[PDB]
RNA sequence: GAUGUUAGGAGGGCAAAUCCGCCGAAUUUAAGCAUAUAAUUAAGCGGAAGAAAAGAAAAUAACUAUGAUUCCUUUAGUAACGGCGAGUGAACAAGGACCAGCUCAAACGGUUAAUCCUUCGUUUGGUGCAAACCUUUCGACGGAAUUGUCGUUGAAUUAUUCCAUGAAUGCCUUUAAUUUGAGCAAAGUGAGCAGGAAUGCUUCCCCAUAGAGGGUGAAAGGCCCAUAGUUCUUUUUAAUUUAUUCAUUGGAAUUUUUCAUGUCGAGUCGUGUUCUUUGAGAUUGGAGCACUAAUACGUGUGAUACAUUUCACAUAAAGCUAAAUAUAUGUAGGAGACCGAUAGCAAACAAGUACCGUGAGGGAAAGAUGAAAUAGUACUCAGGAAUGAGCAAUUAAAUAGUACCUGAAAUCGUUAAGAUGGAACGGAUUAAGAGAGAAAACAAGUAAAGAGGGGAAU
RNA sequence: ACGGACCAAGGAGUCUAGCAAAUGUGCAAGUGUAUAUGAUUCUUUAAACAUUUUACGCAUAAUUAAUG
RNA sequence: UUGUGUUGAAGCGAAAUACGUGAGUUUUCGUGGAACAUCUCCCUAGUGCAGAUCUUGGUGGAAGUAGCAACUAUUCAAAUGAGAACUUUGAAGACUGAAGUGGAGAAGGGUUUCUUGUCAACUGUGAUUGAACAAGAGUUAGCCGCUCCUAAGGGAUAGCU
RNA sequence: AGCACAGUCUUAACGAUGGAUGUCUUGGUUCCUACAGCGAUGAAGGCCGCAGCAAAAUGCGAUACGCAAUGAAAAUUGCAGUGACUGAAUCAUCAGAAUGCUGAAUGUAAACUACACCAAUUCCCUGGGAAUAGUGGUACUCCUACAGAAA
């Protein structure tokens, strides 16, 4: 070494030519996923391909104030709401069966929103013009006039994030 | 020159014994051509294009009546059975592949992912 | 142009100009057609046939006519009857015109020429 | 980027502005941070004072989440 | 790029003590021109570029956000200086101001006939000539390189 | 157990870029070298897929807490390791992509293995021309299995509500998307110049949802293929069409009333020691050996070895699992500020070819006539012939004649000019010769007649 | 003293990572919109364009082995 | 951006009352026969050769030179042929001297064998010759061999690592 | 009709030798995209063949530079020859048929076209009529079922 630079550090001691890799389809990619999850929304008409997640604290003191989407509701929270766990995870709720709802806040700030989904929720019959009224907290099925009349209007995604 | 369509209705005797001249003439054009008669060498091309052809219909005719004769019966032979590739052979079927236990089932059918809108 | 499953490279499309199969290059060798037949038949151009009427309109024989006598795909190549031209050695032999220098002034009609027609119209 | 390299200006003086006595050879002090303590000794301690030595007690697994903390006056 | 292990693909062997020849890597063997002719080595033929390009050159740039935006706000503004427009190549001697603007009627318009027309209405025959008659076939080997024509900016 | 050429089946080998196990260097760096590094790499052995592997916590954290795995951005060249030298070097949180959860074991069911497989049959309806394929439930037979298959997921009890059940009757529309294969597809072969030949130059017309490319005797939007567009056709896949009657068979979710806190993976975990591996340090994982547990109040993690103990988190020693991820391989498409025949792959070509080596292996050189050879040299003379020459001949051209585009230098031939006593060349200055030369190196204007060209003036 | 018989063609400080200085440019107690998303852009376009009022780096505060 | 090209581009040879100080630039004549610039500004790099016992290819002086020297040896006449010291025939002089350039085989070679052509190259002089080139042809087994046996030994099975 | 000394060296023009330069490019290279296993139903690889005249390469397998079928559809040609006036010539597709000897190679062997054993075998008519020494099968390990012996 000579003058005065920084001590060297580099890393680059064993063979890394092979180990080096650039990404020239990061917008290919881009444009892949987009047509993927299109197609898959298109695929499945109406429904939205988003799943319903739970407002959770993170962890640490480091991010102590700030809440983001967690997996899965508790069991407490969708008893709360009113559905079991196998009947949430057929209308797009994830449910999660490790975490715990340790305050009162975080246990009904998730049931409210699990009620919002649920009162904006609109359900297709499974034998088309056959609705019936559900099971294990499904709300019951919309009928023909309304199911048309919702399924021109905008799905609010709002709802999701 | 003959044309395979013609000779598809004969049966396998006008099949095989019309082989059977057409392979002798094709046997004494090679004896021409062996000593140094070479006038009709190009008609060689012709009859030997013929044998394929009742060759062909023949085989065929015998390949279809050997299928009829193992028709069903569930143990045809490995030339008759599905030439598929080996992994492909080897393969779950697709009934095996979704079967399902009586528990999952009445799982699925009383809970099915269902179809719904969101406001 | 706004298709990008087919190709605009050069040496892609020259070699399969080059090493097309004698079915492409029958219609490869298509011609005009005159104006008359032309709107006989509301087409613009027919691959050429070797009993077609031919008015060549390029090259140093750019005004003559004639039944084209042979059809040669190797070479992308038509011959009319009467534009011959003398060998060294001193025997005749037609000059090869390329069919898109000449113009269909009669067709030879076909069972097949008729079902290309009419699917035309 | 190429067109405005310093070598392009030294291109037919021989040495390639290396020397024509020291030349330029392939490490010849030795490969990264060889020589500290010996023979680049007095760079170490002209420009780099307290590199070599260990200071103070370990922290085993830190977990800089615990003791983050922005300050504002 | 070119090919990784380009040039190098040979018996390394620079026998050359003593043999009456440069110390270079000669290939191997016998019974052929190869044998024995200099291997890998950026003065040898059939050895190998200096430094070989390799794929992980620093293609792109990222610009900055704010630089960018710049730019394009002051080409927007340079656009709409007339001197500017007249310096740059473009023929607009016969309009009447340069921050030209048309009724969006424009954009309904669907023939290239009638864009034509109305390019040539507003004043800018000259530019369209200009236009048509820059096509032509570039020099050098980039024609062999799917880059044939080169035609100017209107 | 053994044996069977008994019946029906499987494995073996190739290929490897990505992937999974093992085994495992040294060069190198340390300016020496031994730990270290190279490197948990190369080489070697084995094993898979269109991905693989990992994966549903004996996990983090210490927070207001998160919640299977993988990958990206970051954490972070950080905590740490290290002749504390050279060097090496993670994890948690955070932001994203993707998103999925499950079953054995164990528990419970004996007024009854409720399971499974083999072979032989019957009909239940469908698209194929056929070949074939998808559905199908009523058995029988012979076995396997109590040395344990199957069901349940504590079990009974109300309430609601859901889900699979059969028969008859009727309906099989309409559109959007997606994906193959096909057709159709604008406008000049207009003067003139020149040329062997326009696609060139002038000039007069046009088409353009097509001015991408290729071909065509030279540079073509209008000569051809094709291109823009558009029409059918194939694949599947959404929404929209219609469902109604008559019946019993089972199942499921949650909610009321009861009983018992059940089960929960052993030569395994763990510990000691040894070796390796790791950032893991009184030891990170793995392995060998010795010892060898508890039973959920247990036992494991909480990054410093202990004892006594709180707290939190998880529930090891069985198993499956799509996506986001990778792809120096093969195949097929598409591209490029890439190379342009000593370059680019070794190979533009009869290239892993010729050729070399006993062998493992090594491994080239070599593209271009012309628009057209459907113009490849006819004829004559001289020669044994090869060749040569022509008053002969193809071509626009043969000094484009098959070693054929262009045709450099080194090297050599012919002609001419000059120099020439053991070098040649050179610098500087002139002179004599010899080649070229008028753009400054004289003559604008003026008057006439001859050819032309333009501008304005009705 | 060594290399050079001659000629042609080829033939050597480059590429990436990281740090700094210099200078140009933008913004400025901020700055860089990372991965990713959207969106009548989808020859070119693998680029351009965009980002529902505490992601992260660097900077805005130092110092100490360290509780701080 | 704005240009040159079949009324001849690039390249190349010789040049110039040419410009520059210089790397160079620009022109002329010839040849060539299809592309070429852009100095308006800028971007980019596999960007500049006298050397490296440099790499590949080509070519020199040496030089019509060294050399074409083992195996005692040739001669006369004829034929063929465009052409004969080294093809064929006859005559002579000689050699090898059964330990043989004599007959049979093995290893190795692989068509060199034979007949008929035949001379571009090769046959280090010639060549009409030839083991060269070209077209055809030619290898016949119960008894000769292999095939069978076992040897030094090799491979594999059972195991065991 | 005659005249230049020779050699060596310099210059010019034209040639020879050589294959640079320029211009071409059905090739390479790199990136992106998509799909992705073949094999006892005998793979990959290797030999051997196959055309009227046929060496290589390419293609193919005793039906052998190609059969059939499907779409196009008049040429294909060096000669000979073959083609409709469209299952015919030639292209493309490629599903049917066929696919020599080997090779994991698997009856035993292997610098053998060597040698076993068991079924004789194959074709044709609607139980007969022919022709064939030809054709199949036989590895090791393992699973399921079966068989008959054993303690």
């Amino acid at each position: 070494v000579a003058h005065n630079n920084v001590l060297p550090n580099v890393h680059l001691h064993k063979w890394w030519q092979r180990h080096v890799r650039v990404n020239f389809s990061k917008n290919i990619k881009k444009k892949k996923r987009r047509l993927l999850r299109e197609k898959r929304r298109k695929a499945n008409g109406g429904t939205p391909i988003e799943k319903l997640h739970p407002i959770v604290h993170c962890p640490t003191q480091r991010y102590n104030f700030r809440t983001r989407l967690g997996k899965g509701f508790t069991f407490e929270e969708l008893k709360g709401a009113g559905l079991t766990p196998r009947a949430a995870q057929t209308i797009g709720i994830c449910y999660d069966k490790r975490r715990k709802n340790r305050s009162e806040e975080s246990l009904t700030k998730n049931v409210e929103r699990l009620l919002k989904y649920k009162n904006s929720l609109v359900m297709i019959p499974l034998k088309k013009n056959k609705a019936k009224k559900g099971i294990g907290g499904i709300p019951a099925d919309a009928d023909k006039n309304t199911i048309k009349e919702f399924r021109n209007k905008k799905p609010l995604l709002s709802i999701f994030k | 020159n003959v044309k395979a369509y013609e000779l598809r209705t004969l049966k396998k005797k006008e099949l095989l014994d019309k082989l059977d001249e057409l392979k002798k003439e094709l046997s004494g054009l090679r004896i021409s051509k062996a000593l140094g008669n070479s006038a009709k060498n190009s008609k060689i091309h012709g009859v030997r294009k013929n044998v394929a052809r009742v060759l062909t219909v023949y085989n065929q005719k015998r390949k279809m009546e050997l299928r009829q004769l193992y028709k069903n019966k569930k143990f045809k032979p490995y030339n008759l059975r599905k030439k598929l590739t080996k992994n492909k052979r080897l393969q779950l079927s697709p009934k095996q592949k979704a079967a399902m236990t009586l528990r999952q089932k009445k799982k699925v059918q009383n809970f099915p992912q269902r179809k719904y809108l969101v406001v | 142009k706004f298709n990008k499953q087919k190709s605009s490279s050069r040496r892609k499309m020259r070699k399969a100009h080059f090493t097309a199969p004698a079915g492409l290059r029958r219609k490869i060798m298509s011609s005009k057609l005159s104006k008359e037949l032309r709107l006989k038949y509301k087409t613009r151009s027919l691959p050429v046939r070797k009993d077609d009427e031919v008015l060549i309109c390029r090259g140093h024989n750019h005004g003559r006519e004639g039944k084209v006598v042979k059809i040669n795909r190797k070479r992308y190549k038509i011959y009319v009857e009467r534009v011959t031209r003398e060998k060294v050695n001193g025997e005749s032999t037609f000059i090869g015109i390329h069919p898109s220098n000449v113009v269909l002034t009669k067709l030879k009609v076909d069972k097949n020429r008729k079902k290309i027609l009419d699917r035309k119209a | 980027a190429t067109r405005f390299k310093k070598n392009r200006k030294k291109r037919g003086h021989v040495s390639a502005g290396h020397g024509r006595v020291g030349k330029h050879r392939k490490h010849p002090g030795g490969r990264g941070k060889a020589g500290g303590l010996h023979h680049m000794r007095i760079n170490f301690d002209k420009y780099h004072p307290g590199y070599f030595g260990k200071v103070g007690m370990r922290h085993l697994n830190l977990l800089k989440n615990r003791t983050y903390c922005p300050t504002i006056n | 790029a070119v090919k990784l292990g380009a040039g190098y693909e040979t018996s390394a062997e620079s026998w050359g003590t003593g043999r009456a020849v440069a110390r270079i890597p000669r290939v191997p063997g016998g019974g052929t021109h190869r044998a024995g002719q200099g291997a890998f080595g950026n003065m040898c033929r059939g050895g190998g570029m200096f430094n070989p390009t390799k794929i992980w050159r620093r293609w792109g740039r990222k610009v900055n956000l704010k630089e960018k935006r710049y730019a394009v706000c002051s080409s927007i503004a340079a656009s709409g200086v007339t001197s500017l427009v007249l310096a740059r190549g473009h023929r607009i001697s016969h309009l009447k101001e340069v921050p030209l603007v048309v009724s969006n009627d424009i954009e309904s318009l669907s023939k290239t006939k009638e864009a034509v027309n109305f390019l040539v209405s507003l004043g800018l025959k000259d530019e369209v000539n200009r236009l048509v008659k820059s096509k032509k076939i570039r020099a050098g080997k980039g024609k062999m390189r799917n880059r044939k024509y080169k035609i100017r900016n209107g």
